[PDB]
Order: C-alpha cells, then structure tokens, then sequence
C-alpha cells in the first residue's frame, strides 16, 4: 500500500535535501498527510515526482484516480495529489517565502 | 457567474492586492468555450494596468446544490506559470476546487479555511 | 496630453508626475498644493488635495459581505485636477529627459 | 404539531400517488436520521460527509434563511459571513449524505422568509461557530424575537420596500425616506390579501398526510 | 519582559522532547526550523508581541491544528 | 562508572559543536563573557548532553550548570 | 409541440412492482399523467445487452423467486441504508 512509511523509503533514496511530513487534524479537510519537499534543482524535482509516480503504478491501487502532476510549466514549485496524502516539491529558496509548514501545523497563528 | 469586466476582489495576501484609489479588479477575459465561469476557471484580470491571469473561487451564482454561493465574486490571483501570487488566503474557499481539472492543489495549499 | 487619459490612467499618469517632481528635486507643487511638506505616496497626495477642492464619490466598494457604497475622496477627480495644473504650467518648468540626461 | 412543508404536495395536477411514492421514500429515510422542527428563524448545525475529500465530514453552522423546495428535493440555505465573508450553502434535506442536523437554537421569525439578511447588516448575521446549543422547553411556544434588522443604503439585492415581498423584520424608518415609502405603496395591489382562488385552502390535506406519518410507526 | 521568563526555556525544551522522537521527518532541519522560529523573533519586539509569539508556540505543543510525523 | 570518564565524554560532544571554542575553554568557564551564550542557547547545551547521557535531567536543575567543573560534580551523584 | 418525439437511452434506476413504477433516467417527452411508449433502447452499445431480461415478457404466474417491493440497481442509495461515508 502506498502510505507514508515507504515515502522515507522513497525520498531519501534520491538524496533529498529537505523532507517535511504533517499530519493534519481529521476536523482540517484537505488530504491526511501533507508532504512537503525540497530538492536541489528543478530538474531534481521533476525526476522526483516522475519516479514517485512509478512505485504507484506497480503498487496496484485499481479503484483509486489516477494521478496528474500539476505544474509542468513552472521550476519553482511541483505538486502531485494522492487520495490519503498530497506530496509538494520546492527549491530551498522557494521553501521559506511561501512558509509552507507553518501553515498546516498553526492554521491561524502566522505571519 | 463572471463574463467580461465584472467587479471581483482578488483573496490574497499580496502586496498587488491591497489596492489603494480605484480598489475594483475588472477582468477582460474567461478561459472557457463561454463567457460563462465558474468555480475553478481561468479568467484574466485587469489590476492597476498590469493584465493579469486569475482564477474563480466561488462565486455570487447559484450553481450545484451543497456548494456555498458566496456573497462576493471572490477570484485569487495567479501568474502564467500557475502558482499563486500570495502567500496566505485568509478567506474560506471550497472544497470542491480537488476533483476538478487544472493546477489547483497549488491554490489548497495556501487556504487556511475550508467552508 | 498627446493621448487620451483613459487609455493608460489618470493615476497612473498621477505617479509619474510624483516620479518627476520628487527626484528632480523641483518640488514645485508644494506652495500651490502645499499639503504638509511633501510626499510621495500616491495615496496620500490624492488624499489632500480632494479636502483642499471638496471632492467626493460614491463607489460600490466590494467587500465579502456585499456590496455597499462608501462615499470616498474623488481619486479620479483629484488624479484629473492634479494633471491639468501640470499642463498650465502652474507646477514647475520640468525637464522629462532627466533618465536620460544622466550620462 | 408541527407538519414540515415538504409533505405537504403542492397545489396542482400531480397525480395523488406520485406523492404518495414519494411520502414513503421522505420515511424511511427519517428512520436513518432524526429531523428536529426547524423553523425560518432557526439556526442548524448540518453535518455532511462529501467526495471532495477522502471521507471527512463538514459541519456548517448557519441561519435557516429560506425553507421552500417542495418534495423529495426538499432544501434549505443557510448563511454565515464566517471571517468576514458570507457563506451560502443550500443543503438538500433527503440526500443520503447528511448524517445528522440539529437546531442551535429554535426560534422563529417574524417573515416567511429571511432572504433579506443579505441587505441586512452583517451584524445581524453573524453566528458564533463553537456555540453551545440554547436549553430547550418541552411544551410551550416557539419563541418569536422581533429583531427587525437595518440595513445598508438604497441600492438593495431586491426591491424589498415594495409590500408584494410582505417584509415585517426591517426597521424601515430610520433608513428610508417618505416619499418612497409613497412610491412603494403605490404597488400596494390590495386585491390580493381578500382573495379566495389565489389561496391555498390547506386543512384537509394535512389530515391524509398525518395520517400517512404515524402509520410508517 | 515576556508572559513568564522560564516559559521560554520550556516551551523551546519540550518542543525538542517532542522532537527526539521524530523518524519520518528529518531530525536535522527540524532543530534548525526551531531555531530561525526563534533567534529571528524572540530578541526585541514590541511589548503585547512577546504575549503572543509564546502562545504561539503552546498552541504549536499541542498540536491540535497538526502534528508533524 | 569513572569520575573521568565524565570529563573526556561530556567535553566531547561540546568539541563537536561548534558555537564553543577551545580559546576559552577552562575548566571555570563563565558563560555570559568567557562563552559567549544566550538564554535558549544554554537549553541548547543541555540538549548537547541529553541526547547522549542522562535522561532524566528536571529543568531548574538545567539552568545553574554555568560552569564544566560543576556539569562533572553535579552529574556525577545523578548516576 | 405536440408531435411524437422519442428520447434515447434511459435507465432503469429502480422498479417498484407493487404500484407498477418505471424509474426512468432524466425527462420524458410529454406532459404529466401522459401516455408513453416504453421500448428497450436502440443504441448499438445498448441494445445487445438483453440476456438476463425476461425474453417473451415477465409472468408473475411462474411463482419462482417472487419479486420484493422495489428491484435496485448497484449504484442507487437505499432509502434506510444509513448516510454514505466515502473514506
Ligand atoms: N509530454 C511530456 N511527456 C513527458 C515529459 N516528461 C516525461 N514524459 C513522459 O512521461 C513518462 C513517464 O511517466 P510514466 O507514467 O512512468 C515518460 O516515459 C515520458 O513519455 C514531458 O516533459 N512532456
Ligand atoms: N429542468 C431544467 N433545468 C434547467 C434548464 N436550464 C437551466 N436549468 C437549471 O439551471 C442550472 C444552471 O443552468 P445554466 O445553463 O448553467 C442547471 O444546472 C439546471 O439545474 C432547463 O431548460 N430545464
Ligand atoms: N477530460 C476528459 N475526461 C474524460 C474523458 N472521458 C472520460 N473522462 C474522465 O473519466 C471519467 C470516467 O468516464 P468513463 O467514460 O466512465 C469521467 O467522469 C471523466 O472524469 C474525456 O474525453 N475527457
Ligand atoms: N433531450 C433533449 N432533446 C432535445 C433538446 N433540444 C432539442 N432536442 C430534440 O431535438 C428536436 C428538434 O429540436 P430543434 O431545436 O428543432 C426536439 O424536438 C427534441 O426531440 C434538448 O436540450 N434535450
Ligand atoms: N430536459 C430537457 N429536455 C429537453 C430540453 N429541450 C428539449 N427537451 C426534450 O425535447 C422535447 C421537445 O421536443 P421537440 O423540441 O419538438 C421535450 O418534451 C423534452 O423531452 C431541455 O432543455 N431539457
Ligand atoms: N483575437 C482575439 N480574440 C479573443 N480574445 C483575444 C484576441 N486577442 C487577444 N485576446 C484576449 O486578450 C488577451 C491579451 O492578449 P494580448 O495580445 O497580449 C488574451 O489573452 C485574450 O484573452
Ligand atoms: N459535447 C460537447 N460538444 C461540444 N462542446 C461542448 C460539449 N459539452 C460542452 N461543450 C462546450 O463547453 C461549454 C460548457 O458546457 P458545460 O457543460 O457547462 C459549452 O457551452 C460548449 O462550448
Ligand atoms: N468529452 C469530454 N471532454 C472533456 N472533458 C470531459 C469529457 N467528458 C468528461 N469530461 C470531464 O469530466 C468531468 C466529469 O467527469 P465524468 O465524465 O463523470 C467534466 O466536468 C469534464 O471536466
Ligand atoms: N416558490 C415557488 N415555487 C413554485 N411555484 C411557485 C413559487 N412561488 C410561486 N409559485 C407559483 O408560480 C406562479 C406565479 O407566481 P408569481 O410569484 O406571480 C403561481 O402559480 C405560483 O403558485
Ligand atoms: N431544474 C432543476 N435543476 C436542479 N435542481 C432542481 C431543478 N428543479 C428542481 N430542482 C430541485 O428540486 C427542488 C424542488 O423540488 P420540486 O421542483 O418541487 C429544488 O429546490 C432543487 O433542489
Ligand atoms: C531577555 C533576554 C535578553 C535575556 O537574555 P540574557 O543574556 O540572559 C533574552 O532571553 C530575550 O530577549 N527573551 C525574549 C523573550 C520574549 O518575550 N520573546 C517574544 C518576543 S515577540
Ligand atoms: N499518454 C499516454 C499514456 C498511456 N498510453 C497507453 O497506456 C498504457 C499504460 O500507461 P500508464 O501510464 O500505465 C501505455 O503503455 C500506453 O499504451 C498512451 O497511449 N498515451
Ligand atoms: N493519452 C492517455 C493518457 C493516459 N491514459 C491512461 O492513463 C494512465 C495514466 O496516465 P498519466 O499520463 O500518468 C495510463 O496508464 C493510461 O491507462 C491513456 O489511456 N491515454
Ligand atoms: N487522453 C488522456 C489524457 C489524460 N488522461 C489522464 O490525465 C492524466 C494527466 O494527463 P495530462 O495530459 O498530463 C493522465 O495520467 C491520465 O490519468 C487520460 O486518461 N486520457
Ligand atoms: N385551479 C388551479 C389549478 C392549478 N393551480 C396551480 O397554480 C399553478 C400555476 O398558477 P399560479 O397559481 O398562478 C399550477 O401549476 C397549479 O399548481 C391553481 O392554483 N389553481
Ligand atoms: N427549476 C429549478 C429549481 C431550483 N433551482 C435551484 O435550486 C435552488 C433550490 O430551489 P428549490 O426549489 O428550493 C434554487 O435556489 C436554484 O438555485 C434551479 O436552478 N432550477
Ligand atoms: N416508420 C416509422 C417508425 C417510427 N416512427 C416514429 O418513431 C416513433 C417510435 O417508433 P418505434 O418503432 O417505437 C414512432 O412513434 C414514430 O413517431 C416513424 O415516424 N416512422
Ligand atoms: N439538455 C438536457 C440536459 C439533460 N437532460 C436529461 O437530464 C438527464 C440528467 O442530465 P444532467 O445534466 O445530469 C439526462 O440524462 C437527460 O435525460 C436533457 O434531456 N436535456
Ligand atoms: N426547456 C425544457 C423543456 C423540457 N424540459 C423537460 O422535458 C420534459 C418534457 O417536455 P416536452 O417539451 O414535452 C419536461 O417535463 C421537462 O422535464 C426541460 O427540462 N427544459
Ligand atoms: N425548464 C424547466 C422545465 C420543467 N421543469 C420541471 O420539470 C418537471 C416536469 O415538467 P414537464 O414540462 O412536464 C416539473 O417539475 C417542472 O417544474 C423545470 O424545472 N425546468
Ligand atoms: N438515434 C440515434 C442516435 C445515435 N445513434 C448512434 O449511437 C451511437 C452513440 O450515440 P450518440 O452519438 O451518443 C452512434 O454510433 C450514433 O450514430 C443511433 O444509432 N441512433
Ligand atoms: N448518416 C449516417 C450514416 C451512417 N452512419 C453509420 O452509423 C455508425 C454509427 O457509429 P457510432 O457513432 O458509434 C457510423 O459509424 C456509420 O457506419 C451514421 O452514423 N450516420
Ligand atoms: O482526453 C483527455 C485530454 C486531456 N485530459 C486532461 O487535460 C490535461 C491537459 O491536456 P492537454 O491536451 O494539455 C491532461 O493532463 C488531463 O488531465 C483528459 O483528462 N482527457
Ligand atoms: O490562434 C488562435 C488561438 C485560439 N483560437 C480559438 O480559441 C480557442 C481557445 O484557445 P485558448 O488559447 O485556450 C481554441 O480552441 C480556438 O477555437 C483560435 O481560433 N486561434
Ligand atoms: O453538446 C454540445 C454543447 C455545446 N455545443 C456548442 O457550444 C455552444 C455553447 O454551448 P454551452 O453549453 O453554453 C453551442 O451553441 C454549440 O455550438 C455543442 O456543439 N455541443
Ligand atoms: O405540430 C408541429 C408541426 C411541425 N413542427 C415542426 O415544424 C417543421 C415544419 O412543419 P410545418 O408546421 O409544416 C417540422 O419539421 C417540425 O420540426 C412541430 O414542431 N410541431
Ligand atoms: O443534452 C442532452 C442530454 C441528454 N439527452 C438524451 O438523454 C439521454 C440520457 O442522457 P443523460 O445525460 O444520462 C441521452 O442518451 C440522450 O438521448 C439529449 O438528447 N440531450
Ligand atoms: O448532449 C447530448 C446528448 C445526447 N445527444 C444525442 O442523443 C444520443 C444518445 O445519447 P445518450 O447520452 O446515450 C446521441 O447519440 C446524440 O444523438 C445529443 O444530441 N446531445
Ligand atoms: O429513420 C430511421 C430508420 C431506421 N432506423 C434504424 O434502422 C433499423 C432498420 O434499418 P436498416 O436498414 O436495417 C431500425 O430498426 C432502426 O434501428 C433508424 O434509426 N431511423
Ligand atoms: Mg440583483
């Protein structure tokens, strides 16, 4: 099953720079885990969520969606959505303007 | 819904979105085969003489049934590439912006209220 | 005044003249619009000047609630009244070759 | 007693047992979950699961503005202006996927219908969203709070002035002037409120639908 | 200055105890994301500030808006 | 359990971190001048030594350390 | 109006043998309590479809396997079914 113990399995085998995992609150209705990484380049990213796709296919998963991965166009930011987490893929200097992990942790206490 | 130069306001946190003097977005554009747009559309946006591409989040339009009919046509603000402009969204946006075709787990990341 | 106001913007065409009268150094607008000293927010110098003629409007704000009218200082008639004294002379002799002049 | 409207059919050429089909699927729907009287004055906490998400449940608190919707599809909307902004949900009373609804408090008000909360000022309708539910009495009357709103300038949503709306939860006066208290009474059309075919004569048929309600028991 | 000044010491002492135990989330950038949370902004502000920024992080020791695993 | 195998551990993991310097490294280091040191950075010293030896140390205790003789003296009667 | 339109493609969501209901998907052509004429569908991908419908037509009288009150189909919420949870 493609839960969140094998995403450790996953992201440190490609060396990531960065990895962030929250669980957010049943009563907060996005996903159930919101992952959060970093990479090196752009080019380390789109690889990234390109292999994170592959382990999927071959996992099975037959009833659930299928998977888009949402912005092909931009180097900045990349974010692919699961049914039970929803993985996004930065670069370290796009990591602290967007302060991303202050925000599903504290819902409404940040700048 | 929105067509051509409607008022909306743009839910941002935005240094482009705390408009001063004439403080009503128009937009010139829906990315649709309409003029018709709905939850989850591309619109563009006029603000401050800079052309700008946008999105629909909620609208003043009664649509399907278990869907909130906000009370202003409230549109947040996209570039090209399509990540948001701002950092924060203060304002509730629906949940009905997952299922639905396009680069919109980039704008649920950035809500802090979902009704 | 070569085009149209409307094309390109009343307060658009009002900070440039704040560009133009604040970095040159010809702070020209203040003995006829003397405001407090000087400034150059475009803001408040559309602010000042609306008390100083007796300008308001009536705008559909719109807020989250609804729309709702507020009466507010006329920006587009204080952003007209601000470029017409430009045009009579009654601001200063300005140079707009000063970008270009440097060098 | 308290006969919800959605039982009773409306006036016109349906044949009988469409609505008789359609009485025995509102009651065995109502064997899932309990569906307390609530009025156009009173304020709901609806709990909905939705596919949007991966299975979590969504409670919107809100004031039961409007209440038509005349049959199976029975609805009913619901506002808040939650962190400033107005909220507008109009939730479908049979659809499989409410689990539970409860009133906050039950109360109602003097209009029919509450659709002028949107020219209403937003003070008058605001909701504190963890709010604890009123202590409710057994047997006595539904309470009635005349709290006639005010309201933000002219330029209205709808035409409410006009006595074809029928509004009686507005403080007119202080922000509306004279002569268009005139003008608005010059649509005052008094025919209407002395006429017999244009109402509704509804006493026999609550007697069949009673009927129907304690026999599905 | 603050709420209490022994607070500060337990609230940066218990969010690491709670932090020790950390396996799916790298060790290594969440003390150096506690630490720019607080040597950026816990040195001078202004006086109702200091009351906020430390219910901040109580709010953060519960997790009650969400947990990092 | 050897009063000096106290002294060569202890220091050890303060070698590594790198905020200390060995210029100034007595054995009766003061901690705001001859250290150079913060308040939460003290808490920072403390969590140099939990995660390798203790697991019991209360927090009134952590604050009055101020010196390496005394986190000797003072953790050695903690065994 | 009034000239004879055939719509195409309907479903049967549901039949109910007691009072002799037809659940037919979406509008019908005609106005209420109006007389139709209810044939299987002419749509190649839904006209081949036809094994398991009883051939000549359906005899109560072969008292095997007596019909409830209300045939479903797999998609539809039961009235009593509890709320539907998607997780
Ligand atoms: N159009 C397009 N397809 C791409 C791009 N990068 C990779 N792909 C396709 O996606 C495939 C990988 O996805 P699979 O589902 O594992 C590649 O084999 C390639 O065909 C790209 O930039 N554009
Ligand atoms: N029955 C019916 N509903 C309609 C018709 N036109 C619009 N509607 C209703 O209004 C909604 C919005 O229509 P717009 O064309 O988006 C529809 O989804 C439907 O509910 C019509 O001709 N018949
Ligand atoms: N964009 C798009 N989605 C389609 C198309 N066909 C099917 N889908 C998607 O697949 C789902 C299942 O369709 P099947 O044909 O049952 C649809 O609800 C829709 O989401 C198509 O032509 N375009
Ligand atoms: N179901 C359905 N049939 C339509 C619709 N519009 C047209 N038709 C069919 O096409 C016929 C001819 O319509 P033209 O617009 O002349 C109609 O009589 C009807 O049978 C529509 O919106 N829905
Ligand atoms: N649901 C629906 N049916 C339509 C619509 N337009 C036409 N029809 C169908 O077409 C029929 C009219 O046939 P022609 O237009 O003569 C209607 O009775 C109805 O069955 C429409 O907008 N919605
Ligand atoms: N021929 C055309 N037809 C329709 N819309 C057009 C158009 N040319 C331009 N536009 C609109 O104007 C916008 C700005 O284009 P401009 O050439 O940069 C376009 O994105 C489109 O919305
Ligand atoms: N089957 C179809 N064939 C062609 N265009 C279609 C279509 N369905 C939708 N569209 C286009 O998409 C627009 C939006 O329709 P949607 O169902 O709200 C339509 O007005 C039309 O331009
Ligand atoms: N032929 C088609 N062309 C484009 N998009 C389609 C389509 N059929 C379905 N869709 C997409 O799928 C959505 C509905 O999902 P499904 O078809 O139940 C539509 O709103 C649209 O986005
Ligand atoms: N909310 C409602 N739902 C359905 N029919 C309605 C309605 N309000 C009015 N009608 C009907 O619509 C017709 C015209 O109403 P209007 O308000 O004049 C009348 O036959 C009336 O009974
Ligand atoms: N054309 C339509 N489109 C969508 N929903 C409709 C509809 N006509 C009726 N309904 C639903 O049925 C309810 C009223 O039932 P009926 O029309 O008496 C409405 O409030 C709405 O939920
Ligand atoms: C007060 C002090 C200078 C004490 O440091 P010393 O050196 O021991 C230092 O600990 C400090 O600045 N604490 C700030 C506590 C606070 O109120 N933070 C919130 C600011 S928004
Ligand atoms: N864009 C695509 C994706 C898949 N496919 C087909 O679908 C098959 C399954 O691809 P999935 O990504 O697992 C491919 O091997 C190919 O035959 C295609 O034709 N075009
Ligand atoms: N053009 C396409 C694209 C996808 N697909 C289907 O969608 C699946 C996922 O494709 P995405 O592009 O990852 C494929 O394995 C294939 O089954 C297809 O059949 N044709
Ligand atoms: N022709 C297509 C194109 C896309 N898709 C779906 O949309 C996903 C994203 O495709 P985009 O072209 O990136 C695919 O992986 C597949 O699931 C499809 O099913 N059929
Ligand atoms: N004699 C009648 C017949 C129908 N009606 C109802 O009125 C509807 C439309 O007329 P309004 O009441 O104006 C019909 O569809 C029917 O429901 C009525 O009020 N009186
Ligand atoms: N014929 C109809 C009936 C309802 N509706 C929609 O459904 C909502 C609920 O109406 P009900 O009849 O209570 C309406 O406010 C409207 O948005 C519609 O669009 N068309
Ligand atoms: N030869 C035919 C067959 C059918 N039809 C039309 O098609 C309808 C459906 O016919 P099917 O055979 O059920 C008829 O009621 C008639 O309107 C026709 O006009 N001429
Ligand atoms: N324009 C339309 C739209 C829907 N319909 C009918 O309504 C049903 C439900 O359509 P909705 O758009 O989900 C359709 O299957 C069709 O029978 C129609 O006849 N004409
Ligand atoms: N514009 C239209 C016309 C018909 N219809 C639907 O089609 C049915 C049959 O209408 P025909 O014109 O006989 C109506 O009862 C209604 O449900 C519709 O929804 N919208
Ligand atoms: N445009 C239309 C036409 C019919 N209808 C509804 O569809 C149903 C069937 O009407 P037909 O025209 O017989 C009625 O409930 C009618 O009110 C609708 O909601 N919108
Ligand atoms: N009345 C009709 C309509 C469509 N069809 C056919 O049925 C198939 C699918 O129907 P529509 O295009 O949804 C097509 O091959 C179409 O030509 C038919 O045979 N008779
Ligand atoms: N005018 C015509 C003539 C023939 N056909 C036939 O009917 C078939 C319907 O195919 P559907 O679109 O699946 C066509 O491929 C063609 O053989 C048609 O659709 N229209
Ligand atoms: O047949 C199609 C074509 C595109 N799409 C969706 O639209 C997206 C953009 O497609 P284009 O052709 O660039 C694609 O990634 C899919 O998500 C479909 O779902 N089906
Ligand atoms: O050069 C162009 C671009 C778009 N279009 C039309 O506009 C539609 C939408 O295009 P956009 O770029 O999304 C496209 O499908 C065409 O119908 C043209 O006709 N010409
Ligand atoms: O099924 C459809 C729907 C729309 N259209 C075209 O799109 C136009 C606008 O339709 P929309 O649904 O508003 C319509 O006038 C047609 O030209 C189709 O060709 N087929
Ligand atoms: O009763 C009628 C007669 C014709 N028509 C339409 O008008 C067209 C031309 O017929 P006329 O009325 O002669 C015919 O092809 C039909 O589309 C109707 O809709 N209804
Ligand atoms: O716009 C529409 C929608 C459906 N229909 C008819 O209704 C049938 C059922 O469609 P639904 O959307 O399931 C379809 O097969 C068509 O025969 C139309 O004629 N026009
Ligand atoms: O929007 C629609 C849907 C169906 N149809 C017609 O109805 C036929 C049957 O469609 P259904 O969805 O099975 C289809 O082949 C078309 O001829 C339309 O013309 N428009
Ligand atoms: O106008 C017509 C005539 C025949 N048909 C179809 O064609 C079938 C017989 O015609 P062929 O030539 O076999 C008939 O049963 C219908 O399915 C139509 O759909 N429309
Ligand atoms: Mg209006």
């Amino acid at each position: 099953k493609f839960d969140i113990d094998m995403m450790v399995s996953l992201l440190r085998q490609e060396n990531a720079r960065d990895i962030c995992v929250i669980q957010v609150p049943p009563e907060m209705r996005y996903t159930d885990y919101f992952v959060i990484v970093s990479g090196t380049s752009t080019r380390h990213l789109h690889a990234m969520a390109f292999y994170v796709v592959k382990m999927y296919k071959h996992l099975k998963c037959k009833r659930d969606p299928h998977v888009k991965i949402e912005g092909k166009d931009t180097d900045d930011w990349l974010c692919v959505d699961f049914g039970s987490m929803v993985i996004h893929l930065m670069l370290p200097e796009t990591r602290e303007i967007y302060e991303l992990e202050k925000l599903w942790t504290l819902r409404s206490y940040d700048d | 819904a929105i067509q051509k130069m409607t008022r909306v306001r743009v839910v941002d946190n935005s240094a482009l979105g705390n408009s001063p003097y004439h403080r009503a977005p128009r937009c010139i554009h829906v990315y649709k085969k309409n003029g018709v747009g709905k939850v989850g559309d591309q619109i563009l946006l006029a603000i401050k003489g800079q052309k700008k591409k946008a999105l629909i989040v909620g609208h003043c339009m009664p649509g399907p049934r278990m869907t909130p009919r906000f009370d202003s046509n409230n549109v947040v603000l996209i570039e090209d590439n399509g990540n948001p402009v701002g950092t924060r969204i203060k304002t509730p946006i629906p949940t009905s912006l997952r299922k639905r075709e396009g680069e919109y787990s980039k704008v649920l990341a950035i809500a802090q209220n979902f009704v | 005044g070569t085009v149209l106001d409307h094309l390109v913007g009343e307060e658009t065409m009002a900070d440039y003249l704040l560009y133009t009268l604040n970095k040159h150094q010809r702070f020209g607008y203040v003995q006829h619009y003397g405001l407090g000293s000087a400034c150059d927010n475009v803001e408040r110098v559309l602010k000042s000047v609306a008390v100083k003629l007796g300008k308001t409007q009536k705008v559909k704000v719109l807020t989250g609630t609804g729309n709702v009218n507020i009466i507010q200082p006329n920006y587009p008639a204080a952003a007209r009244d601000f470029l017409q004294t430009f045009r009579r002379g009654l601001l200063g002799s300005v140079m707009l070759d000063l970008d270009v002049l440097r060098g | 007693r308290f006969l919800s409207p959605e039982f009773i059919p409306r006036r016109g050429r349906t044949d009988p047992l469409k609505f008789q089909i359609e009485r025995k699927d509102m009651l065995e729907r109502r064997k899932v979950l309990h569906i307390p009287e609530f009025y156009v004055g009173s304020i709901l906490r609806v709990t909905t699961a939705d596919p949007y998400a991966s299975g979590k449940i969504s409670q919107f608190l809100g004031i039961c503005i409007q209440r038509s919707g005349r049959g199976l599809g029975a609805t009913f909307i619901l506002r808040n202006v939650i962190e400033g902004q107005g909220v507008e949900i109009c939730f479908e009373l049979y659809n499989p996927r409410v689990q539970e609804i409860q009133v906050v408090k039950l109360e109602k008000r003097l209009d029919d219908s509450l659709l002028y909360l949107r020219d209403a000022l937003p003070e008058y309708s605001t909701f504190d969203v963890n709010m604890k539910p009123v202590v409710q009495e057994p047997n006595q009357k539904v309470p009635v709070n005349e709290l006639k709103v005010k309201m933000k300038p002219k330029p209205w949503s709808k035409r409410w002035e006009r006595p074809n709306f029928n509004i009686k939860g507005i403080r007119f006066d202080l922000c509306l002037t004279e002569q268009q208290m005139k003008e608005a009474q010059k649509w005052n059309q008094p025919w209407l409120e002395f006429d017999m075919m244009r109402e509704y004569d509804t006493s026999k048929i609550e007697a069949a639908i009673w009927k129907e309600i304690e026999a599905s028991k | 200055a603050p709420w209490s000044r022994e607070a500060v010491l337990s609230l940066y002492r218990a969010l690491l105890r709670q932090g020790r135990q950390l396996r799916y989330t790298d060790r290594d950038f969440y003390f150096a994301s506690i630490r720019r949370e607080f040597r950026k902004n816990q040195k001078l502000e202004d006086a109702e500030a200091r009351e906020r920024q430390l219910e901040k992080g109580l709010v953060f020791l519960n997790g009650k808006l969400g947990r990092i695993i | 359990l050897t009063l000096e195998g106290i002294q060569d551990r202890v220091l050890y993991v303060l070698k590594l971190y790198d905020k200390i310097d060995p210029e100034k490294l007595s054995v009766n280091s003061h901690f705001m001048k001859d250290l150079g040191l913060d308040s939460l950075d003290q808490v920072e010293i403390i969590m140099a030594m939990e995660d390798e030896f203790g697991f019991e140390i209360p927090d009134i205790d952590a604050e009055k350390l101020m010196c390496p003789q005394e986190i000797v003296d003072y953790i050695a009667d903690k065994k | 109006g009034n000239i004879y339109r055939t719509e195409y493609g309907l479903k049967v969501w549901r039949i109910n043998t007691k009072h002799n209901i037809i659940y037919v998907n979406g509008s019908v052509p005609g106005h209420k309590n109006c007389l139709v004429k209810v044939k299987d569908s002419k749509l190649p991908a839904y006209k081949d479809l036809g094994k398991n419908l009883p051939f000549p037509t359906y005899f109560p009288d072969g008292d095997e396997e007596e019909l409830p009150e209300d045939l479903y189909d797999e998609n539809v919420c039961q009235p009593g079914a509890p709320s539907i949870t998607f997780a």
